[PDB]
């Protein structure tokens, strides 16, 4: 064991090393903190501690683990709260009788005092086993399995015994695998760095859709399963709604949300909302809280969970992708990411880069966006699985210009914007076609577009209105509305209703939160064929003021159907935007004559 | 052993690492005073400590040590409220001690409350344009974004003195099940501006159920920027042990921010942009992480901190990373209080974390989230047609900007009026708000459900 | 061409009040924001040389 | 903190026995019997400390100041009003009548006190010419009515007086 | 005392530090040369010097001063003119004949071969002594005394020696302190260091205004004594003539002026121009430079008297409210102040910060704004002082969002603009309406109107007139001059006498400098009067230019009623006034008919 030589601040100086290194991580002090050897100098090895320093003594012994800092992956993931440091927070609040741990908390990573149900899977004895396949199940979501029996990675051989089914617990062994004799005895917990990525058998590109839960997100730009997303914007772009509307209403086997900056009232009233919402797949009491996995941390807390927070919820993705369902990764934010690694690069003593951040974070950033996406499952099985990271970002400098925002961006393959004049009216989030761009956009509507899709032209052309709207109101702002035509007075009357039915995706109610493709196809179609009926009521000899005030009930009939749940109808579009096209159509020729 | 070297506030010594961090140490000197401060670091035959007594004037050779043995911890009781102190806990009144029971750690919260549940529960102040335009929760931390010649201290005094009088008329609603208390925190303030927060404390009746921190540009920026840690652990610590919503009003953030950037060039830590330190997340996370709910389901610590622009600029890390970090806040124009208009509270770019889950059930409306982004899509859309009223003209506009123009000049003059002394509860401001909305049809309207619109309008 | 006169006054004024209370503030403001940024650029590599 | 006690407690000890050498005034004494029993026996330093440390003496900064702001201000009206005499009674009248009033610092009785100090100040380096004897005349018998009808009478004479004083004083060589 | 180890440009290296701490100042080499220990690693300690290093070489030892670095502050510091560190420039001016000190000064800070008269207090032996109490006066005026010998901070015990009346020198000690033994000699002048502000018993809200004698300065934005004001320079605009119109036109008894980086050509000016006018107050044998303190330092001069030069001024601010007298202090710039201080801060070495100025200018910038202010005697006599910090806030480095005139402007709560075109149009201050501006109008208003004021009526009225005539005047010009109505001409006609009656002055005469509250609350009134019979005149039926020639003397009177003496009542009212309001109720019936 080595002993403290100095402690200034949260670095702490330990000499007489032999076992350190530049990523694993170790304890230091009698209390048991969470720290990790950043850099060695010397003899010595400088070990940057994420904890409270506040009643830590000088001369304590310090013992390496041996290892980087990992989490537990196995059964009792869902329906718990844990850190990014893999501690257990619900055993602080039996234990310790506080939410967050402040310090000496000194708990497993995984639980191993409850129960779960273990049954076999497609393996018997005598069978070949490999990493990552199934090996087991465990009855945790609605109507079909959430945590899935894996073996660990880098390791084959034959299942010598296999355990029936039954309730055992985590310390209880039930597995035994024989591969050049006697390997290793195999339990439900299992463990794997998180400082190294999940291996998987082969890559593969990102082709199967996603909800999101918004109708001006998935209306301009959808994402698929295993992109990347950026979300900028100056004190958040609605995140919450976005965040629960991405695990209620996405159609992803597993949901993870990971806080690395959260003050804790959001992800606290995230995590409450989640056991009052029903699922609408035919799901059980708490739904949302079996398939869903909460990373909660807090401003003031350390900074191993918060850096480590989005490679624990990389790693748990992985290992959720690797046994075939699709995971959805929430993340909020990168820039409390990256200030609490501009902390430890100033705090450290390290050489800065441009605009006050290391440069760590370019490389950070691009791993931490490329340890997501789709590939094909590890394993003998060879299953389908898919990560979708979304990662909102905030303006650090106070400008769209920094390498935080920038380098997010940057390496991220979609985009979605944020407006200060569209977030200034009530309207979250706001943009079309100058700060929100997609490229599996044309392969995404390829089968919206086969099931029942107008979204193809209805998308371009409310791109192509929604980014003439903002030319046409740059020249009515600055010259007025002389110097513009009736068809530029139309498009900005259309465009002014498609921005504000399309850009206010909020909601007052529970009917307001879901947005379906046939309900923005409906209302984009209603949209695009008011307006086109409009030029052409226009060309045939008619007023402007006399087309939107001899529409009036008929568009705001349109505008005011989003305040329902789809229950009605077929399945989901409701008579009355059905009926809204029959109506604009009468209205049509009555308007010319 | 002996000062090895100083440089500026920090004073490096070559006392050994035996001691622990954040131990209080006393330097000896042969002038006749002494001055006590906690070790910033620890190294092995050689420390670095910060002091909160004097600034100039340590011998290198002549300077002793001493060792306490008691960690950097500000002794928090329930017999402080009801006197004056300063902000390093001393009494400037010359009277009894501070007689603290508890420990509590100023780096960092000791217990980390973090309550699961969000706060529901809307808590009054006695402003209608403040409490309608923004939703307040029990423990929801809202700070006041001023520039330089703005009465960012009037619109706290205000807020301190409307503060303590809904509470009596608010605990029957439902609103609030404890005692309301203050915090008092004063970092770089003029002597006028702290005895007219004391005239205000004295006349709203919270002398005697708050504590005072007074803390000047004239003394050490180490000892100031302990009393907002000190603050934040007494309003925690009676918060939490005592099952009451207390209010903490800390101002100013940049001259805290100072002091942090003043004990930023000095140290080996590279600084931010702007000028600032680069652990500014840290120092900031400190004081915003003790907010929310408390352990019990029966206290909160609730922030409502003023933060004055430096340079007058959108582009500061204090204002980025406060915004960011706050759920919530408060813009100032210095249109809207050069025109005359009490208080200067914007709406423009004023907008709430909650706004659908901090409203209940006997205490505040359903529909005055609604009616509160009607009225600030409307009063967004009212400023931009009225720029465009201003430069292009009335006539050129459309007749849809007129009905806008119209209702931002009404609700204007008409919201955002209000009296120094003169109390509103969140009720009225949504009946007051209806006739100010009644300008438009009701097509127009689409920022609320359409029973509530039809049945108001 | 008093009716001339009376109807380009008004383009007149409109112009010249939008484009004199649309021209300053945002080269201004965008210019301060530059300039602190790129003192503060220019400062952060002569600290990082100088220590 | 103890030097301002100590040198308050001496100093109010020394301006009570300045502003009074019969100590003919029970009433004001009265009241400063906890500070003058200190300074009447043997008392040092260590001892004012020791006990005020402890809270067993007046340690405050405001009722000190403002308790030595009505004997400051009852030594530099009898101070101010030489070389005429004020009886005992209206010494002890005034200073209860000062000492009952809640300002005692934006009153007009310092503000008299000033306007007569700053004739006496000017009459007691006056040049050679005839403002100096007409407003040494007027002051002598502002002083004399001052010193007879007490500062808590407005008389209309004392403001004639002060009034033909400061306009005297305000006058020019030509 | 220490060793000379190198000296490498205008700093120089000491080691052998045995004790030598970082606020005392000392003399390095043979010379003499000024300088102070601004910081220390190991046995080398950092000196800056602020002189020519010229003739110094390594091996030369260094001589503390035995005390830090401070101003003495006794009689005779009226009718003098010295730098910030306290130099003699009057010995200067006699020894070397020049205003500027040569290098390696060592004099004192006062003169000796003035001596005055010593005069015993109430104090006796016996009884205890402490700091605040007065323990003497000394003559230091050409007629009267004024300052007032009291004890010094940190000193305490009994009387052992007490000094009878009769005349003294500075260097000869009058008085001595027994307490713990020898504890050390007093004398006429005492030292105080500069860094530390002087104690006093407690502070109060400054509610008395500023004796000036300006009738709309006084009249629309009252500045009063104790409060914090800052005014934007810009090298020419009036910042001089407020400085120089205020010291002479000024009641006051005390006067300090600082001077931080001026050019020398303005305290050449102020200081040839006290001596030749006379003052207000009937002073005799230099009033103007008796009753106030010269302290000028250019911009060709050491760093070390333009960085003290507000502590020495704030220091003699704070001795001379604790004597008992009010002081204004007039500092013009901190510009020259902060650019001082980042050129020792970039000289020495140090980390520098946004804008290129020190971090420390906003703690010392607050700390010099939040040191001035009302406050009451220390020890036990308690006295009546205020001290008016009136700081001008020039540009540096061509820019207008630096901290330095953003935090001045921020942290201070009354202003007083000065424009180019209002010191050319014969305006003192050249700020009528939207220039200026205060928050402490109500205590001054109900102080002022506690005594016997009737502004508070007019106050409004005052500035709503320039207000209306202000809008009116862009209203006339893009509008239409035929657009206005017959009362805004009355307010613009009303408005344009009382800006010319009291906003134009330039010290025409003897009652165009002092002016008394009588003659600023009567003149509001009779144009409040005036313009309200003028508009109820006009309401009733008439003209404008039949209400102006209607009215002809009573409203030429009024313009002309500042050329009058202020005697006009009693010494103060003006009498023209009260016959003004009734010669105007008779002459509104005649202007209606």
């Amino acid at each position: 064991y080595g002993a403290i030589y100095s402690v200034s601040g949260p670095v702490v100086i330990a000499e007489n090393m032999i076992g350190c290194a530049m990523y694993e991580l170790v304890k230091v002090g009698h209390d048991n903190l969470v720290g990790e050897v950043i850099r060695i100098d010397g003899d010595k090895a400088t070990i940057q501690v994420y904890e409270e320093t506040a009643g830590l003594t000088v001369g304590d012994p310090v013992l390496r683990t041996g290892k980087p800092l990992s989490v537990e992956l196995g059964p009792g993931l869902m329906e718990t709260i844990y850190d990014g440091i893999q501690r257990p927070l619900k055993a602080i609040k039996e234990e310790s009788q506080s939410i967050y741990i402040p310090r000496g908390i000194d708990t497993p990573a995984l639980d191993r005092t409850i129960k779960w149900q273990f049954t076999p899977g497609k393996f018997q004895v005598g069978d070949h086993i490999s990493g990552g396949d199934i090996y087991g199940s465990v009855f945790e979501n609605s109507l079909i399995s959430s945590h899935k029996i894996l073996l660990p990675p880098r390791s084959r051989g034959t299942i010598t015994w296999i355990a029936p089914a039954g309730e055992y617990t985590l310390d209880e062994k039930i597995l035994e695998v024989e591969f050049d004799g006697k390997k290793s005895d195999f339990t439900l917990y299992h463990t794997w760095p998180v400082r190294v990525p999940r291996p998987v058998t082969e890559k593969l590109s990102a082709d199967y859709p996603l909800l999101t839960g918004q109708r001006v997100l998935d209306a301009l730009f959808p994402c698929v399963q295993g992109g990347t997303t950026c979300i900028p914007g100056a004190f958040g772009c609605g995140k919450t709604v976005i965040s629960q509307s991405l695990s209620k209403y996405s159609n992803s086997d597993a949901i993870i949300y990971v806080g690395c900056g959260e003050r804790g009232n959001e992800m606290a009233e995230v995590l409450m909302e989640f056991p009052e919402l029903y699922t609408e797949m035919s799901g059980t009491k708490e739904p949302i809280m079996k398939r869903t996995t909460l990373v909660a941390n807090t401003s003031n807390m350390p900074v191993a969970a918060r850096e480590a927070s989005i490679y624990t919820g990389i790693t748990l993705a992985e290992y959720f992708r690797d046994q075939g369902k699709n995971v959805s990764m929430i993340a909020d934010s990168s820039s409390r990411w990256a200030e609490a690694l501009r902390e430890i690069s100033g705090r450290l003593g390290e050489m800065p880069a441009d605009q006050g951040f290391p440069a760590y974070l370019g490389a950070k950033l691009a791993s931490f966006y490329e340890r997501a996406g789709k590939a094909v499952a590890l394993g003998s099985p060879d299953r389908t699985g898919s990560v979708s990271i979304v990662a909102a970002v905030s303006p650090a400098g106070g400008d769209f210009s920094d390498p935080v925002t920038t380098a997010t961006l940057g390496i991220t393959q979609v985009f979605w914007g944020l407006d200060k004049k569209l977030a200034q009216r009530k309207h979250f989030p706001s943009i079309n076609t100058s700060v929100s761009y997609s490229k599996y956009t044309n392969v995404l509507n390829k089968f919206y577009d086969s099931n029942y899709p107008e979204f193809p032209v209805l998308r371009d052309r409310m791109k192509e209105i929604l980014s003439n709207a903002e030319e046409l109101e740059q020249v009515v702002q600055l010259v007025g509305k002389s110097a513009l035509s009736d068809s530029d007075k139309i498009t900005l009357d259309v465009a002014t209703l498609i921005k504000e039915d399309f850009l206010q995706q909020n909601g007052y109610s529970t009917y307001d939160a879901f947005c379906p493709i046939w309900k923005t196809f409906d209302m984009m179609r209603a949209f695009i064929s008011y307006h086109d009926e409009a030029q052409k009521a226009v060309a045939n000899g008619a007023n402007w003021s006399k087309l939107a005030d001899s529409t009036g009930d008929v568009k705001h009939a349109v505008s005011s159907s989003k305040f329902f749940e789809p229950s009605r109808g077929e399945k989901e579009v409701h008579g009355e935007f059905e009926k809204l096209l029959s109506t604009m159509q009468e209205r049509f020729a009555e308007s010319t004559d | 052993n002996t000062v090895s070297g100083v440089n500026g506030p920090l004073v490096i010594l070559e006392k050994v690492k035996f001691p622990r961090y954040n131990e209080i140490v006393n330097l000896t000197l042969p002038d006749g005073t002494v001055r006590q401060g906690q070790v910033l670091e620890i190294r092995g035959d050689r420390a670095i400590v910060q002091v909160f007594e004097g600034t100039s004037g340590i011998d290198v050779k002549k300077t002793t040590v001493e060792f306490t043995g008691e960690s950097l911890r500000i002794p928090v009781s329930e017999d402080m409220l009801g006197r004056i102190f300063d902000g390093s806990g001393r009494p400037i009144d010359n009277g009894p001690k501070v007689f603290a029971e508890d420990y509590l750690d100023i780096n960092g919260s000791p217990i980390n409350p973090y309550a699961r549940i969000y706060p529901e529960e809307m808590i009054s102040t006695g402003v209608s344009a403040i409490d309608t335009m923004n939703s307040i929760a029990r423990g929801q931390k809202i700070p006041i974004f001023s520039a330089s010649g703005l009465p960012h201290n009037e619109i706290a005094a205000q807020i301190c003195r409307q503060a303590g009088l809904v509470r009596p008329t608010k605990d029957v609603h439902d609103g609030h099940e404890e005692n309301f208390s203050i915090v008092f925190a004063a970092m770089g303030v003029n002597l006028e501006t702290a005895r007219f927060f004391k005239q205000d404390f004295e006349e709203n009746g919270s002398l005697e159920r708050t504590s005072l921190f007074l803390n000047l540009a004239n003394d050490p920026t180490i000892e100031r920027i302990i009393t907002p840690r000190l603050a934040l652990t007494t309003a925690e610590y009676l918060a939490y042990q005592t099952e009451r919503h207390v209010l903490t009003i800390l101002t100013d953030m940049s001259s805290y921010a100072d002091a942090l950037r003043e004990v930023s060039a000095a140290r080996e830590e590279v600084p931010g942009r702007r000028g600032y330190p680069g652990y500014m997340y840290t120092d900031l996370s400190t004081i915003y992480e003790r907010a929310g709910r408390v352990e019990g389901r029966n206290g909160s610590i609730t922030q409502i901190p003023i933060l004055t622009m430096p340079n007058d600029d959108i582009t500061h890390p204090i204002p980025d990373l406060t915004g960011y970090i706050t759920e919530g806040q408060i813009f100032v124009d210095r249109q809207l209080h050069n025109k005359g208009i009490y208080p200067p509270i914007n709406v423009l770019p004023s907008l709430s974390r909650l706004m659908k889950s901090a409203i209940g059930e006997g205490m505040t409306r359903k529909d005055h989230g609604d009616v509160s982004n009607q009225l600030y899509a409307k009063y967004a859309i009212g400023k931009d047609a009225a720029a465009m009223k201003a430069v292009v003209g009335e006539e050129a506009l459309s007749i849809e900007d007129k009905l806008s123009l119209e209702f931002l000049e009404k609700f204007e003059k008409t919201f955002i009026t209000q009296g120094a002394y003169e109390d509103r509860t969140v009720f009225e401001s949504l009946d007051q708000a209806w006739s100010l909305l009644r300008i438009y049809p009701k097509e127009m309207l689409n920022r609320i459900s359409p029973k509530i619109l039809d049945e108001f309008y | 061409a008093f009716i001339i006169l009376d109807e380009v006054i008004k383009v007149t004024n409109r112009r010249v009040n939008a484009i004199e209370h649309v021209i300053i503030p945002r080269t201004e403001n965008t210019i301060a924001y530059i300039n602190s940024e790129l003192d503060e650029l220019d400062r952060e590599e002569f600290y990082r040389l100088k220590k | 903190y103890h030097s301002q006690v100590v040198g308050k407690i001496g100093y109010i000890a020394r301006c009570m026995q300045t502003i009074d050498p019969e100590n003919n005034l029970k009433k004001i004494r009265e009241d400063y019997q906890d500070v003058l029993i200190w300074a009447e026996k043997n008392y040092r330093f260590e001892e004012i400390l020791e006990a005020s440390k402890s809270g067993k003496c007046p340690n405050d900064l405001d009722a000190l100041s403002r308790r030595s702001l009505i004997l400051l201000e009852l030594l530099r009206l009898v101070s101010s009003i030489s070389p005429f005499k004020m009886k005992l009674d209206l010494i002890e009248s005034q200073y209860e009548k000062m000492k009952q009033h809640v300002n005692l610092w934006k009153s007009d009785y310092h503000v008299k006190l000033n306007q007569l100090n700053q004739l006496t100040d000017y009459l007691k380096n006056a040049a050679p010419t005839p403002k100096n004897n007409f407003l040494r005349a007027m002051t002598s018998v502002l002083q004399m009515q001052i010193a007879q009808y007490g500062i808590t009478e407005d008389n209309e004479g004392i403001n004639q007086l002060f009034k033909l004083g400061l306009h005297l004083l305000a006058m020019a060589n030509e």
